C-alpha cells in the first residue's frame, strides 16, 4: 500500500499545475482506503446546550489529536466537516444602497486579513556595527469578529469610513452546514477508528 | 560446553534494542567462535596430537 | 523569508505533527522554529529502515495536506532522510588571503560540493553561511525620495 | 548472593563510560541582543587563550552558527579544539576542560561550555544528556522561561549536575510594528503595498535569478546600512498612494519596542525547552539522568512532563532489557543442560556456579570505582557462560 | 541601467541614479576561521547505512584531486573527522589482540612443556577466528569493535 | 460565487490553528431563483449593473 500511496502522489504532484486556481488552493490529498473502521466514538451533547459546530470543533481540536496518540490507531477522523470560519454575510439590499458588491468586499477582505514578511534591523552589512540586531514584526491579521467587521472597504468624500458592518454581518459558523449527525434526539459527531495495519 | 555456550547466547538474538544490537554483536562472534572451536577439538585435534 | 518563530511553531508545525504522528516506529519527535524557517525532525526505531520512514512521512504529509498552513510560501519544502553523523569537516583556507569569505564560499560550492555530493556515501555534503553570490541592490532612501 | 545484591545496589549505572576522543567542543552562547562582530571579538579571544595551552593543537570554529539546532544565529558560535595525538599529550581531555573553565570563569560577557564528544556520535551531538521540558498545560513562553529557570536554578543546586543550560531563551530583543488601519486607507494605500515597502527596505527581497558563471543566482533588494538602523527608518521610506503622492511611512505606521523568543521549539505536540547538562565529574551519566528527572519533577509543576531524547532516550527505554536477557539465558542453559545430561536436578548445580562470577565481577568493579554499563552487563553474560563451563567440566 | 521611469524629458532614471549595484553574498550573518585564518567549512554528513572508513578514503582522494586544480592560495585541513578515532580504536584493538595472543602462548607453553602440545590448539585458534569472519560475512554484520 | 456561493478568501488565525474565512449572501436572499435580481456587479465604467 505505500508504494501505491507514494506513486499516486508523485503523479498527482505533476498533475496540480494544471488543475484550477482554487482546486490547487485547497490541495489534492493522497490516502489509502484498505484499513476498516475499529469503533465509532460518537460524542453527543445530552442537554443540546452546544450545538453541532461546537461539539465537531471541540473534538477536532481535543479529542482527535489525543486518539491519534494512542499506540496502534492507524488513523482518526470525524464526520461533521464543520469546523470553525469566519463566515461574512453580505446582504444585498445593503450592498446596493451602500454602491459596494461583493468584488470590493473580497478584495478588502484578501488585503487587509493578510500576514507578510518583515526584515531586521541593524543586520551585518552595516557602516555602524550596532550593538545588537532587532527583528522586525508586523502581524497585519484579524483574529476577532469585531476586527472583521472594522475592515474598511471604502472611504467617502467626507471623512468617514465605510466598513464592512455596514454591509454584512460577520460571525463565527461552520465552513460548511451541509451535514449533521444525532445520537437518538441529541446532537453528535462521529469520531472513526482505523486500526493500525499489524 | 559448546551447546551451553551457544545457549545462554541465542536468547539474546531475539532481544532487539540498542542494548540489543550491543549484547547481539558478541552473542554471535562468540557463539560462532566456540562452535567452530568445538569442532575442531572435536575432530582435527585428536588427529594432529 | 520574515517572520515570527511563535506563530510558525504554532501554525506550521502542530498540524504538521499531528500529520506525522502515528508513523510507523517513531521513537520520539521535534520541530523547532525559527525567523524564516521551520524545520522538523522526526526519529525512528533502530530497525526502522530510514527509507521507508521516508516513504511513510511523505504519505502522511500528503494526507494531511488539508490541515496545512505552509501554502504562504511554497518556493522550498523539503523532506530530506537526515543524518546526526557529521563524518568530517573540511576547511577550505586561502593562503594568500587574496579571496575574501565570499568568494571562498562560493568557489567552494560551484566546484567542490557537488562533486563531494556524488561521492557515495556520502549522504550530504554543505558549507556554512548561505553567502552564495548575489545581485545586492543596495537602495538609497535619500535619493530614492528625491528622485520620486 | 546477598552480598551481590547489596553491591549490585551501590554500583552507579550508565550506558557508556565518557571517551576522550581528543576533541573538545566549546558553545559560546553570546547574550540575545549581541550582533555578529561582537561573537567574532569572544571567539577570536577564545582561540587565542585556547591555542596558548600546549596540549590543544588546532582549533576550527563556526562563528554565527548553532551547532546543536543547525540554526544560523548572530550570537551563537560554535568552536571545536583539536588535541594532540593521546600519545603526545599527558594531560586527558577532562582536565583540558577543566584548566579552560578555569581560565574563561572570569568572563562575564560570554557564556561557554566547554563539553567532549559523545562516546557514541549517532545518539547525540551533545555528550550531555538531553531533557525536555513539555508543557501540557502552557499558554506563552514567558512562563515556560521562568519555570525552567527555576529549574536550571534547583539543578545547578545539585552535584549530581554540571553545566545545566536551557536553549530557550525569551530575553530576544524584537520590535512590533502597529499598524494604523484608518488612517492608511485614509492615504488611499493598499496594505500590501506598504508591506512590499517594509520588507524590500528593511529586510531583502528576493525578485529574481540572473545567470553568473554559469549557475543562477539570486537578485536582492535591500536597503542600505545606516537606514535601517536606530530605529528611525520609516521616516525616510515612503509610499506612493493611488492619487501619486509620497507618503511617509511614519504617519500611519508606528514602532513599538518588545521581548520575545527567538527560536520556538515543539516535542511531540507540545512547547517544550531543551534542558542540556554535562554529568559531574565522579558521577556517572545514569546518576545525572535520575537527579535531573528528580529536579524536574519537584521544581517544574505538575503541568510539565519530562520526555527524553538521544542517549538518556536510549538508556530510559532499554533499562531492565540486560535483566531480562540475563534471566532467559539463565532458563534457556537450565533447559538444555536438562536435555543434554538426562536429570532434571544437575543444571541446578551447573547455574549455582554463575553466581560466583557475578559476585567476582561486580565486586571488582565496585572496587575498582567504575560503573555498571552495558559492556558490564556483556561481561557478566559471558562470565555467565565460563562459569558454566568450568561447572561442566566438573560436573560431567 | 534598468529603466524605471521615462521622465517626460526624454531622459531615463535608471537604477544607478537612486541605488548602488555590487555582487555580495546572499547573508553576511555567519563566518567560519580555522585557527586565526578564515575559511568555509564545509560538513560532510555520513548517508544512513554507510561505512565511515571507506567514504573518507574516497573524499580525502576525491579532495587531493581537486586540490590538484585549487586556484592559487588555496589550501584544505581536515581539522575534525570520525575516521581517525576508529583507526586508532581499530589498530589498538589489534595490539590488544596480539598481546593476548602472545598471553595465551606463554600459558600453554607453561602448563604442556612440549612444544607440539602448545601449537596444536595454538592453530586451532586461527581456525575459528577465520569461520567467524566468514559467518560475519554470510550474515552480513559489519565489523565493529565489538566484534573485535 | 461570492453572493450565492462561499468565497473562500484567506485564512485567519484562532486556537491557535489556522481557519478559514468565507463571504456567503445571507441565506434568505439567495434561496430563490430570482436571487440574480438583488446582486449587482460594477461595469468597470462606475455604473452598477
Amino acid at each position: 500500500p505505500d508504494q501505491a500511496a507514494i506513486d499516486v502522489n508523485n503523479r498527482i504532484s505533476a498533475a496540480t499545475a494544471k488543475l484550477p486556481e482554487a482546486v490547487k488552493k485547497l490541495g489534492v490529498t493522497v490516502r489509502k482506503s484498505s484499513s476498516t473502521i475499529l469503533e465509532v466514538v460518537s460524542v453527543y451533547s445530552e442537554d443540546s446546550s452546544m450545538n453541532d459546530i461546537d461539539i465537531y470543533n471541540y473534538v477536532s481540536l481535543n479529542i482527535l489529536d489525543e486518539l491519534k496518540r494512542i499506540p496502534g490507531v492507524g488513523d482518526a477522523s470525524a464526520i461533521g466537516n464543520k469546523n470553525y470560519s469566519m463566515r461574512i454575510w453580505l446582504e444585498p439590499d445593503l450592498l446596493n444602497k451602500f454602491g459596494v458588491t461583493a468584488n470590493d468586499v473580497i478584495n478588502a477582505v484578501n488585503d487587509q486579513n493578510a500576514q507578510y514578511a518583515t526584515g531586521k534591523i541593524g543586520e551585518e552589512p552595516v557602516v555602524n556595527k550596532s550593538p545588537q540586531v532587532i527583528s522586525i514584526t508586523m502581524q497585519g491579521r484579524l483574529q476577532t469578529p469585531q476586527e472583521f467587521e472594522n475592515i474598511i472597504l471604502r472611504v467617502n468624500e467626507d471623512k468617514s469610513f465605510l466598513r464592512i458592518k455596514d454591509v454584512a454581518k460577520v460571525e463565527i459558523g461552520a465552513e460548511q452546514y451541509n451535514s449533521t449527525g444525532r445520537l437518538n434526539t441529541s446532537a453528535a459527531v462521529p469520531i472513526i477508528i482505523n486500526l493500525q495495519s499489524g | 560446553i559448546v551447546l551451553v555456550l551457544c545457549a545462554v547466547f541465542i536468547p539474546v538474538s531475539f532481544i532487539s534494542g540498542f542494548v540489543g544490537e550491543i549484547q547481539r554483536q558478541f552473542a554471535l562472534t562468540l557463539a560462532i567462535s566456540v562452535a567452530i572451536s568445538g569442532f575442531v577439538a572435536l575432530t582435527l585435534t585428536p588427529s594432529l596430537s | 523569508t520574515g517572520a515570527d518563530a511563535q506563530t510558525i511553531a504554532s501554525t506550521v508545525a502542530t498540524p504538521i505533527e499531528d500529520a506525522i504522528n502515528g508513523v510507523d516506529n517513531m521513537i520520539y519527535m521535534d520541530s523547532t522554529s525559527s525567523p524564516g524557517q521551520m524545520k522538523l525532525t522526526v526519529y525512528f526505531n533502530i530497525g526502522t529502515d530510514p527509507d521507508q520512514a521516508a516513504i511513510d512521512v511523505n504519505n502522511r504529509i500528503s494526507a494531511a495536506t488539508a490541515k496545512l498552513p505552509e501554502a504562504v510560501k511554497k518556493l522550498g519544502v523539503t523532506v530530506r532522510k537526515s543524518s546526526s553523523t557529521i563524518l568530517e569537516v573540511v576547511s577550505v583556507y586561502s593562503e594568500d588571503s587574496s579571496m575574501n569569505d565570499i568568494d571562498i564560499y562560493n568557489y567552494v560550492s560551484l566546484n567542490i560540493l557537488d562533486e563531494l555530493k556524488r561521492i557515495p556515501g556520502v549522504g550530504d555534503a554543505s558549507a556554512i553561511g548561505n553567502k552564495n553570490y548575489s545581485m545586492r541592490i543596495w537602495l538609497e532612501p535619500d535619493l530614492l525620495n528625491k528622485f520620486g | 548472593i546477598g552480598f551481590i545484591a547489596y553491591l549490585f545496589k551501590i554500583v552507579p549505572s550508565s550506558l557508556v563510560p565518557s571517551e576522550d576522543q581528543g576533541v573538545i567542543m566549546s558553545i559560546i552562547n553570546l547574550p540575545s541582543g549581541s550582533s555578529i562582530h561582537r561573537t567574532i571579538e569572544e571567539v577570536d579571544t577564545i582561540n587565542k587563550n585556547a591555542t596558548q595551552m600546549k596540549e590543544i593543537s588546532s582549533s576550527v570554529s563556526l562563528i554565527g552558527f548553532d551547532l546543536f539546532t543547525s540554526s544560523l544565529k548572530e550570537n551563537a558560535a560554535a568552536v571545536f579544539f583539536i588535541l594532540k595525538d593521546w600519545s603526545q599529550r599527558e594531560a586527558s581531555s577532562d582536565q583540558i576542560i577543566a584548566q579552560l573553565f578555569g581560565q574563561y570563569a572570569a568572563d562575564r560577557n560570554a557564556l561557554s561550555y566547554f563539553l567532549n564528544l559523545p562516546p557514541i556520535p549517532g545518539l547525540s551531538l551533545t555528550g550531555g544528556f538531553e531533557m525536555y521540558a513539555q508543557n501540557k498545560s502552557g499558554k506563552d513562553y514567558d512562563a515556560i522561561q521562568q519555570d525552567v529557570n527555576k529549574m536550571l536554578e534547583l539543578a545547578r543546586t545539585r552535584k549530581e549536575l554540571a553545566n545545566v543550560r536551557t536553549t530557550l531563551d525569551t530575553s530576544f530583543p524584537q520590535y512590533k510594528l502597529i499598524i494604523d488601519r484608518d488612517k492608511m486607507k485614509y492615504y488611499n494605500l493598499n496594505m500590501q503595498d506598504v508591506f512590499n515597502t517594509i520588507s524590500a527596505t528593511i529586510g531583502t527581497y528576493y525578485v529574481n535569478d540572473f545567470p553568473m558563471l554559469g549557475k543562477n543566482f539570486q537578485v536582492n533588494i535591500r536597503a542600505l546600512g545606516d537606514f535601517r538602523n536606530t530605529q528611525d527608518a520609516l521616516k525616510n521610506i515612503y509610499i506612493r498612494s493611488s492619487d501619486n503622492k509620497m507618503i511617509p511611512l511614519n504617519s500611519f505606521l508606528t514602532l513599538v519596542r518588545s521581548a520575545g523568543p527567538d527560536d520556538v521549539k515543539r516535542f511531540n505536540l507540545f512547547p517544550a525547552a531543551l534542558i542540556q547538562g554535562d554529568p559531574a565529574p565522579g558521577y556517572t551519566s545514569g546518576q545525572a539522568i535520575d537527579a535531573i528527572a528528580e529536579v524536574a519533577k519537584q521544581s517544574l509543576g505538575d503541568e510539565y512532563s519530562i520526555a527524553w531524547s538521544g542517549s538518556a532516550y536510549q538508556e530510559v527505554s532499554s533499562k531492565g532489557a540486560g535483566a531480562y536477557a540475563f534471566v532467559l539465558g539463565m532458563i534457556f542453559v537450565f533447559l538444555i543442560l536438562a536435555a543434554q545430561y538426562e536429570r532434571w536436578l544437575m543444571p541446578l548445580a551447573v547455574i549455582t556456579a554463575v553466581p560466583f562470577a557475578v559476585f567476582g565481577s561486580i565486586l571488582l568493579v565496585a572496587l575498582r570505582g567504575f560503573d555498571n554499563d552495558i559492556y558490564f552487563q556483556t561481561g557478566l553474560l559471558l562470565l555467565i557462560g565460563l562459569s558454566a563451563k568450568n561447572a561442566i567440566l566438573i560436573i560431567e | 541601467n534598468i529603466i524605471l521611469r521615462v521622465n517626460e524629458d526624454k531622459s531615463f532614471l535608471r537604477i544607478k541614479d537612486v541605488a548602488k549595484v555590487e555582487i555580495g553574498a546572499e547573508q553576511y550573518n555567519s563566518t567560519g576561521r580555522l585557527n586565526t585564518s578564515a575559511a568555509v567549512p564545509i560538513i560532510i554528513n555520513l548517508q544512513s547505512g554507510a561505512n565511515a572508513v571507506n567514504t573518507a578514503k574516497l573524499i580525502n582522494e576525491k579532495m587531493q584531486e581537486l586540490s590538484k586544480n585549487f586556484p592559487q592560495g588555496l589550501k584544505y585541513q581536515i581539522p575534525y573527522d570520525t575516521t581517525i578515532f576508529v583507526k586508532a580504536s581499530i589498530k589498538e584493538v589489534i595490539k590488544t589482540f596480539v598481546e593476548a595472543l602472545a598471553l595465551v602462548l606463554v600459558v600453554m607453553y607453561l602448563f604442556l612443556k612440549n612444544f607440539k602440545s602448545t601449537i596444536i590448539p595454538m592453530i586451532a585458534v586461527p581456525v575459528s577466528l577465520l569461520g567467524t569472519f566468514a559467518v560475519l560475512y554470510v550474515l552480513g554484520f559489519s565489523i565493529n569493535l565489538l566484534t573485535l
